[PDB]
């Protein structure tokens, strides 16, 4: 900008002032912004097609800790969406996981998740991101980060 | 020397002159000239602090200075000419990062 000075009281508004710049705040864009969070139109169905064509794994396996909430923090949160198919809800402690997960991606086609977090007693987990579109599946396994 | 730091917009802001008050900081100047020869300021003081420093240190992006005098520190927001923060030091690191001390 180019700055100019102020009297409040009754101003001046001139063509002179001089510029100096002052570094702004990033801006992170979100897959929250562009989502709708939904149900599926057809999940039995969807969901595995969602697979057919779109489907991008990551795995890890969990030794130090051996609980999902860190990765809960990160998943229900970043993502926006809605965890389920009866497959959302523990306590204050649970024995197994899923969250098969929803919303609608941005340019109209659709991201989807499955976490099957699994609970041997160590968490070995398939993180699973389908989509109804190809940027999401990439994003779904960072994004939910 | 006196306490100031100065802004790569160009503006060395000190403080004081020598005994005087802090208040008078200040300096974006506005023209040019020949590497030998000399230059013009700015005049609009800013500050009257009380607390004799003897340190001037920009935050990492010149930004916040803290700013240690009686032996206490007064870090300011400098712009806003709003004390930034205060406390008693004996000695001092930036966490050069610009975010932590």
């Amino acid at each position: 900008f180019t700055v100019k000075d102020c009297d409040p009281n009754t101003g001046e508004i001139d063509e002179e002032g001089y510029e100096d710049e002052y570094v702004l705040e990033d801006l992170e864009v979100t897959v929250a912004d562009h989502i709708q969070k939904v149900m599926k139109v057809n999940f039995e169905a969807a969901w595995d097609e969602v697979g057919d064509e779109f489907e991008k794994e990551e795995t890890f396996t969990l030794s130090t800790i051996k609980t999902l909430e860190e990765a809960v923090g990160n998943i229900v949160k970043f993502l926006g969406m809605h965890p389920c198919e009866r497959s959302d809800k523990v306590p204050e402690n649970k024995n197994t996981h899923t969250l098969l997960l929803a919303g609608v991606f941005r340019g109209g086609h659709d991201i989807l998740v499955r976490s099957r977090l699994l609970l041997l007693d160590t968490v070995t987990m398939q993180v699973t991101a389908r989509s109804s579109e190809e940027l999401p599946v990439d994003i779904i396994l960072a994004s939910v980060g | 020397e006196p306490a100031m730091s100065m802004d790569a917009n160009g503006k060395i802001i000190w403080a004081k002159h020598s005994e005087v008050q802090q208040a008078n900081l200040k300096a974006m100047g506005d023209t040019e000239i020949k590497d030998g020869e000399r230059l013009p300021l700015a005049v609009k003081d800013m500050g009257s602090c009380e607390i004799y420093p003897q340190t001037i240190q920009h935050n990492p992006n010149g930004r916040f200075v803290v700013v240690c005098g009686d032996g206490e520190y007064i870090i300011y927001t400098a712009m806003a000419l709003r004390n930034k923060s205060f406390g008693s030091a004996q000695e001092f690191a930036w966490a050069h990062d610009s975010s932590e001390y």
